[PDB]
Formats: C-alpha cells, structure tokens, sequence
C-alpha cells in the first residue's frame, strides 16, 4: 500500500486544505467578526504653522503669515515611487474604515468665547485660540470664533458641531459621515433575519422578550452570492471548502439515542443468520460492530456529506452480502447524483450480480457494465416483477432535484416529498424484497440471504422513521446556509463502512432527536461571517488591484494581493496552491465592479494625488537646463529663489521612462552640445544660501554625473533660498545687480491659508448603540422531541 | 474636434442632473468626468473672434474642483457650481461661432479657428466622452 | 414642481432598464435612487380629482424596498416589482390630470391642485435628477 500513499499525496499537495480534520472547525468558530472602528481623531493630513516670510527684497517682514503643510512628509524619489506610496494610503484608508460616527465623543471647550462654546476635535480648538490672539487678524475673525455655538439638538439626534479641517480634509471625513453604513434595528428585523422557514416549523417555538430603542443600530452583513465561480476549474480549492464545510457539518448534527442493545440484537442476529453453515469467509459480516459508533457515525457522515455538497466511495466488502442489502437502502434515499460515479459502480454490481439476478432466478448470466448508463438502471428494461422494477426507475432517476431558490439566494440542492417523509419509497423497498424468495444454486444460500432481507422488512416499520428523521434534518439544518451550492464532483472521497450503515439501520428504535435551537444559530452566525469575509476581502481585493492598475504600479499585482487574501480567508494555507490557480484568480478578479465605498474613495484620492505631492516640502517635480543666464525670480515665501511655476517650451523626459528602460544617451547629447531641456518626476533637493554659489554656477554642475553612473537616483538639484537675511553672503544688494541662475525648479508654492473657506459645519448624528450578534435578543425553546412533524404535519418518527 | 462635442454634453448632463436635492450616487459617474476637465484646462489660454462684427473676447483657466462628498446634495453646492458652468457654457458659444464662420477652399473639412485648432492637439483627448447625438 | 419630473424619469428609466435578464451593476446606481424614493413617501396620504367628472380617489403608501444581493435578475424579480410601479403610474396620471385643469389669474404659473402644492415641500427636493427631457 506504500505506493499508493507517494501519490495519493502527491495530490494532497494540489490541495490547500490543511492537515488535520479538526484543526479546521477551529479556525471557522474563530473568524470573529470584523471589528468596528468607531473613531476618535478627525484625521487629517496638515495643520497649518506659521512660517517667516519676507518682502520682495526684503528681511524677516517681521509678520509670519500661515501656510498649510503637510504632518509626516514621507515622499520617495522618482515618479514611480510616488504612485506607490499614495497606494498605501488607499490601504491604511481601508484599514481604518470608521464604519460609523458622532460628535459629541469629540467635543471641546472653546475656551474664547460668550456663549458656553464646545467645538469639534482638538486642532479645532487650538487654532482658535491660536489666532485668537495673531492681533493682525480681522475684527470679523474673533467675532466669529466667538458667537458661533454649537448646535444640539434633543429631539431627532441632530448634532451640527462647528468645526475647522481644510478642503482635502473636509473632503474625507465628510463621505465617512454620509456612508455610515448602519441601518435602523425593529424586533421585525431580527425576527426577520430569520430563515422565512424556521419560523413556520411549528416544533420551534419564537419568543421576543426585550424592547428597543429607536437607538437601535446593525451594520449590513452583505451576503452577496459567488461572484466568482469556482464551481468550474478550481478544483484544489473546492475540495478544502467540502472539506471544511464537512467538518463544519459533523460539528452540528445532533447525536443520536435510545438504541438497541449492541449485544442484544446481534445475538438474536446469529439464530437468524446461520452464520457458520460451510461457507468458507467466517466472521467478515461481524466486524459489523462498535455500531453504538458506527450509526453515529453513518448518520452523522451522511448529512455533511450531502450539506457540504461532498462526494464518496464505500469501503466496500464484497462478500458480506448483507452488508450489501444495506446498500440498497443507501441508494434508496442517498440522491446517487452525488457520489462518485465508482463507489456507486462496486456497489450496485455487487447487488446485482451476488444478488436479485440469481437467487430470483433471472439472468443466470450474471452480468458485465462498461461505463455509461449504469447497472443499476438497465437491469430495470430487462426486469418482470414490477416491484422489482419500480425501484429501479425511482433509484436511477432520484437526482437530487438540483434546483432551489429559497428564503432569498440560497440554492441548496433539494431532495423528493415522497422521500421527505412520503416515505413509501421504502415502504416499496420493502414490498419489492418481500418477493425475493427462490432457487438457483446451493441451500446455505438463499436460506442465510432471505433470512437477512426478512430483518429489514420487520425492522421497515421503523425504517420508516429513518427516512422521516433525515427528511427533517437535512431540510431543516439546510435553511440557514447562505453559500449557495452547486453539486460538484470533489477531487476528495470519503469513506463509508457499509458496516456502519446496516447497522443505523436494523438498529434505531422510536428515538427522535433534532437540533438544540442553539445549536441552529450558531450555525447561521458561522456561515454568515465566513460569507461577510470572503466577499469583503474580495472588494478589499479587487479595489487594490484596479488601483494597482491606472497607478501604473506595472509590479505586483500577480500574487502578491493574492496571497494576503487567501490567507485572511483562513480556511486555506495557500502555498500548495498550483500556479495555473493564483493567477487565474486574478484573472477572475479583474473582472467586477468595486463596492462603491471601496471605489468611491480612490477616485478621490487620485483627483488630490497631484496636489500632495507638490504640496510637500522635500521634493519637486524635474528640473530645468538652459545655459542662458536666466534673471532669478522672487517669491514672498522663499524670498530671492529660482522656482518655475511651468514647463512649456522645452521637451519633457520622463524620467521614470528613462531609467526604468536604460539610456540612449538622446539626453547625453543634448547636454552636450548643451541643449535646453527639461526632466519630469519627483526627486529630491537642496538649499542653498551662498550668495557666492550663485556666482559660482554651481547649479550647471550637478549634472555632469548622471552618464557615468547609469543610474539618476543620485541627482539632487539645487535652489537658492537667498533671503535678505539667514544668508551672511549679502554683499549683494550693496551693490547695483541682479541674480543670474542658469537653472531652476518646478515645486510650485505651498497653499496660502485662508480661514473661511477652511471652515466647515459638521453633519453628524447623535447616540447610538450599536449592536453586534443579533440572534440572542430572540428567546426559544423546544417541544418535547416525542412530538415532531415535518411538511407532512403528521409526525416525524411515529412508530410509537 | 470631437473633443468640443464632449464639452457641451458634459454641461448639458450637467446643468440637468446637479439640481438641489438629487442623491450622489447619481452623478458619481459625472462628477469624475466633469473634474478631469478642468485640470486638462488651468493653464491654457485662449482667443476667439475677430472677424467682422464679431467681437474678440479672452478667456483664462484657473478653477477649484468639486467636493465628491455629500449623501445630497445642498442648494449652496449648486450655486457654486453654476457659477463654473456659465463661464463655460459663455465660453462654448464663443467658440462655436468663431468656427461657424470660416471657411477654406483647400481642408474646408478641418478645423480652422485658433480657437478649436489647439483643441484638436493631443493633450486634450483626456476628455472625450458619450458621443450619443 | 421639478419634483414632479422626477417621479417620471424614475418610472421611465425602471419600466426600461428593469427587465427579465440585465446584470445588476446595469442598474446600481438606479435602484438606489428608486429606494430613496419610496422612503421619503411612505406615510403621507394624498387626494386627487374633486372637480367637473373627475374622481376623486385617496392614495396612500406602504412599500418595502428593494433588492441589493442580486447578479442579474430572476423574473421573479421583476414581478415584485413591476407590481409596485403600476400603483405610481396610475397614480402620476391622477396627479397630472389634477394640475392639468386648474389654471389662475393671479399666479397661474405656480402649483394649484393640493396634490402638487404638497410635492414643492421641502421634504421632498430629496428626489430631482436626470434633467434632460
């Protein structure tokens, strides 16, 4: 068997499903649920500082105007380097989503003032008292600061506190406020995110017990289906879905009780079986046992596989015929539809052949199935017992009636009435094997099989109730999915010991057992989270990834999204993900829209991209070369300095392009027969106050470099912060002259200040509450289990 | 060329779908589109008429944007935007008169104006958009 | 008044784009415009007709919204729907017809019928879009 294993791995390896079997249930009833980030600062991106300025040829003017500047100024060099870092600002956005807000955790004294005065954040309030006080500030601006109060409204929740941001600050915030994404909360809500089933399942009993207050607040939980159809090609992944969703399954489904005494039955099983009657293969159809277990196990095992949409074999015993009869009780419920086509090719045969043919004496050919239409149907054309040949029909064409929309979006592959709890199915089992009596070869034979076939006939009364429970169950536990399920052929078996099954079956008695109603919600609550994670990473996902695009950030994009993905995903450790996988997925991803929120704010983001990145104060866009003694100009500001507001009327190289793709040297001769001309990009600077550099033409130096290196990172340019002043060198306006830059550069001018256009009013509402987990506002509890009924409204298990 | 066309039918979906009240999400779309104009504009300078009665007004770009926040949208919101709006729209007419007059033996099937000929250049196919009409 | 337009456009562009069979993202933006509506109509009751053979029938509102989780609609979808439209449809007719009679010397360029003289209320400007018509 050592052979078998090195391969049956070497598929494990095609599948990101983790080792043990238990280790997974952990990691779902783990997925907490996406924390809130209610929120405290306003956030912003600049306060505004004072700075000196002087006069046209002028000193320190003695005022210090204010000016907007940037906190935390972190700004690479080189275009591209640029479009990264705004990037991330997209994903720090994301990551601190405030998915709702209010004021009055915010509120401040606005210590000037008349009118008891509570402004909104803390930069607010120290601004005002700030200007306060700079005396060269309009008598309207006091005025202003001062009367203007609040604005509280008790009745409606209003809140409309004064504040102060800046326009790319307004910006922000402001949609955060008009996307706070939480709707109201009535007891008919709750009552109604609650499968339009479950409620009607008169068994359960519904209860509201607390009230609330029109203070009540949810967020969405956004259960958007598939989107991403992985139902035709990521088989890997599938397989570690079915998987979990399996085990996920096993966790729920109620253990059974009240059976029959292993030992009892059994023994009463050896007076009937006629075990040791000459046959040659003793003690193969007892190893039956440990069934206290083994029905626990065949039931439990049977619905996740069906739930899960999972598919399987049997660890098949052919000799062991009884072991067989079983099966076709399988095959009389079990939609075949969803199990390997295999498993389900052993089984049948070895009915068909070791069994009906023969011992009811008709093709004493025995039989010999290729692979398309299969034995279990066939046989029926060629069949003359019409019970015998109903069965035959009914099992070759119950294929579990693939198709169902309930409660909103939720195809979960149903299952016939007549089985429900119609159940004569069996009831027609029955009557069919209550005609297999008769000749063909020796006496131990039909004497220990019919013997056998006579146990599930009593027993039938009480089969009955089997068909009754899972009826129940599946279609009840079923309700509260919310992934959809399409039937697929899983890459993963699962193996099932007839041994177990016929044991169930001879063995139940007038049990009932059914769902906690705990239990159920649990249930919900677990699929819904995973569903809420699966579908938010992937806006997450697919937002990044479009970015990633107009921001010519041509790098990652392949896996490395991708993998973060997966892995907040849990529920798969990516790594033994094929290759033909994680970039198909992309692929896939490409393709949709963006959850408004999501894009609705990297739209933004791009229409301020360009204003930042001048905005700062390291770093300024290219720079200019025209070896024409050039009159420097004179800015408030900077002072004396040599900036250029705008290119235009000489060729723009863009930088990113060349070093990115080598140099042809096209700008190695234009600098050489020294040609004007121009560079675009970010890059880094320098300062100067040497009067004398100037005078030294140190600005046309620089340069140089770049052809010897083959590289451009190492390209500081230089501006000359000369003010009438911080520079010693000022043996300059003592005599009649003026300045002669050969060069200078783009940084255009930092942003003046103007209050009143910074000055916004604040739209936010008043007290909430938010809620979180639901559910357990609702009250339930259970009739007592001796009284079930399921569509039929008779009674589940009803063999008193 | 072309480009003129979007000029206007940016306006007219404009000075029709910002009124006081409609909800965002409506104009989401727009908004953008409308924006991404005037950058390609600020910074260029133009000229139109000269030509018989006609007379030679100049025109100058330098204009703030459009806050995209909001759930709704408030009176004083359109206001200032109206007042972007008429300057173009004052702008346009000039512009299509100016062309609507000139002919040429020779390309009588180009553009003609300085007017539109320094549209046709390539920095301001940015702004394309719904040829429907 | 233009409140009014709305009302149509939004019927218009839903008994057009909602059908049997269209994606979803077709519509987003759409559909929550529609909702918007419902909402702030929902408890106000109205009165139309009352003069020479014209009925006068009460009209009053209780509507749940709509969708949000589809990709592509199930006809069952639009039933559902199509049900709520014809209720406002047959309603919009009584409100035209009932403004379309009414004229005034004074001021006969502003709202007459009690219908319409409500829908100028502030609470309502909520509404206003896709001005072209």
């Amino acid at each position: 068997e050592h052979q078998k294993e090195v391969q049956y791995e070497i598929l494990q390896k095609t599948i990101p499903t983790f080792e043990p079997k238990e280790s997974i249930l952990k990691k779902l009833e783990d997925i907490k649920p996406e924390q809130v980030k209610k929120q405290t600062k306003l956030f912003r991106i600049f306060e505004p500082r004072q700075l000196p300025v002087y006069r046209a040829n002028g000193e320190k003017e003695l005022r210090n105007r204010w000016y907007w500047k940037l906190k935390r100024d972190t700004l690479p060099d080189g275009d591209y380097d640029v479009r990264e870092y705004f990037l991330n600002l997209y994903d720090q956005v994301l990551t601190e989503m405030p998915d709702y807000l209010l004021l009055k955790d915010m509120a401040v004294e606005n210590k000037n003032s008349r009118d008891a005065g509570k402004v909104v954040d803390s930069e607010t309030a120290a601004i005002c008292d700030a200007i306060f006080q700079d005396e060269e500030t309009e008598g309207v601006v006091r005025r202003f600061i001062a009367e203007m109060r609040q604005r509280v409204q008790a009745d409606r929740n209003v809140v409309n506190y004064p504040s102060i941001l800046h326009p790319i600050d307004h910006a922000f915030n402001e949609y955060f406020l008009q996307h706070q994404l939480v709707e109201p909360l009535n007891n008919d809500i709750i009552f109604n995110y609650i499968p339009e089933r479950i409620r009607n399942d008169v068994n359960y009993i519904l209860n509201m017990d607390r009230n609330l207050p029109s203070t009540a607040r949810y967020i969405r939980p956004n259960l958007l289906q598939d989107r991403l159809n992985l139902h035709d090609n990521f088989e890997s992944l599938w397989d570690t879905i079915t998987t979990s969703n399996y085990i996920l399954a096993r966790s729920v489904v109620p253990d059974l009780k009240e059976l029959v005494s292993t030992e009892a039955q059994i023994q009463k099983m050896s007076q009937d079986l006629q075990l040791e009657a000459l046959t040659i293969q003793s003690e193969t159809q007892f190893l039956t046992g440990i069934n206290s277990q083994a029905a626990n196990d065949c039931f439990k095992t049977l619905i996740a596989a069906m739930l899960s949409q999972r598919t399987m074999s049997l660890d098949f015993v052919t000799t062991n015929y009884m072991s067989l009869i079983s099966g076709m009780w399988l095959l009389t419920v079990v939609p075949n539809d969803m199990f390997i086509r295999e498993s389900l090719v052993a089984c049948q045969l070895a009915i068909i052949n070791t069994i009906i043919y023969p011992a009811f004496g008709m093709q004493r050919m025995h039989y010999r199935n290729g692979d398309p239409q299969t034995p279990f149907q066939i046989a029926e054309q060629q069949i003359q017992n019409f019970q015998v040949a109903n069965w035959l029909h009914f099992v070759n064409n119950n294929q579990f009636r693939q198709v169902v929309i309930d409660g909103v979006l939720n195809q979960v592959l149903n299952d016939n009435i007549r089985n429900g709890h119609v159940v004569n199915q069996l009831m027609e089992a029955l009557m069919q094997l209550s005609r297999q009596q008769f000749p063909t070869m020796p006496v131990d034979y039909k004497r220990s099989i019919q013997r056998g076939i006579l146990l599930l006939s009593n027993r039938l009364g009480q089969l009955v109730d089997l068909t009754r429970l899972l009826a129940y169950n599946y279609e009840t536990l079923m309700a509260c999915i919310t992934m959809n399920m399409q039937h697929v052929q899983t890459l993963t078996t699962e193996k099932l010991q007839l041994t177990s099954v016929t044991s169930l079956c001879m063995l139940i008695g007038n049990a009932t057992v059914i769902p906690s109603p705990q239990t159920l919600f649990h249930y919900y609550n677990v699929n819904v989270n995973f569903h809420s994670n699966y579908n938010e990473r992937i806006n997450d996902a697919v937002a990044i990834i479009t970015a990633a695009n107009r921001l010519n950030l041509y790098q990652k994009k392949m896996k490395s999204i991708v993998e973060d993905f997966l892995k907040r995903l849990q529920i798969f450790d990516i790594s033994r993900v094929p290759d033909d996988q994680m970039y198909r997925l992309r692929d896939r991803l490409r393709l949709l829209p963006v959850e408004i929120r999501r894009l609705d704010i990297f739209n933004l983001i791009l229409m301020n991209m360009e204003q930042i990145e001048r905005a700062s104060d390291k770093i300024a866009q290219g720079v200019i070369i025209a070896y024409r003694d050039m009159q420097l100009e004179r800015d408030e500001m900077y002072g004396y300095v040599n900036i250029a507001r705008n290119l235009d009327g000489f060729q723009q190289i863009n930088l990113e392009e060349l070093m990115r793709t080598g140099d042809y040297a096209q700008i190695t001769n234009m600098l050489l027969n020294n040609q004007p001309v121009a560079l675009v990009g970010a890059l880094p600077f320098i300062t100067d106050s040497s009067v004398i550099s100037l005078v030294a033409k140190l600005d046309a130096t620089v340069f140089a470099q770049i052809v010897k290196l083959r590289k451009v990172d190492t390209l500081k340019p230089i501006l000359y912060k000369i003010n009438s002043d911080s520079n010693d060198f000022y043996l300059v306006a003592n005599y009649d002259w003026v300045p002669t830059s050969t060069t200078k550069v783009y940084k255009q001018i930092p942003q003046q200040f103007d209050f009143r256009a910074s000055m916004h009013m604040l739209t936010s509402n008043l007290t909430f509450t938010v809620y979180s987990d639901l559910l357990a506002f609702v009250s339930a509890d259970t009739v007592e289990p001796i009284n079930a009924v399921a569509f039929d409204n008779m009674r589940i298990m009803n063999e008193l | 060329m072309d480009v003129l066309y979007s000029l206007s039918k940016t306006l007219k979906d404009a000075r029709d779908k910002i009124v006081e009240g409609t909800l965002y999400s409506n104009v989401s779309d727009l908004i953008q589109q409308f924006n991404q104009m005037i950058i390609t504009m600020n910074g260029n300078e133009f000229q139109t008429g000269g030509i018989g009665n006609l007379p030679i007004r100049n025109w100058n770009f330098d204009f703030g944007l459009l806050g995209t926040t909001l759930l709704n949208l408030d009176a004083n919101y359109v206001e200032t935007a109206r007042n972007t709006i008429d300057y173009f729209v004052d702008f346009v007419d000039n512009v299509c008169m100016d062309e609507m007059v000139r002919e040429s033996q020779r390309n009588g099937i180009a553009p003609q104006s300085d007017s539109l000929r320094k549209l046709s250049g390539i920095k301001f196919k940015r702004i394309n958009f719904d040829n429907s009409s």
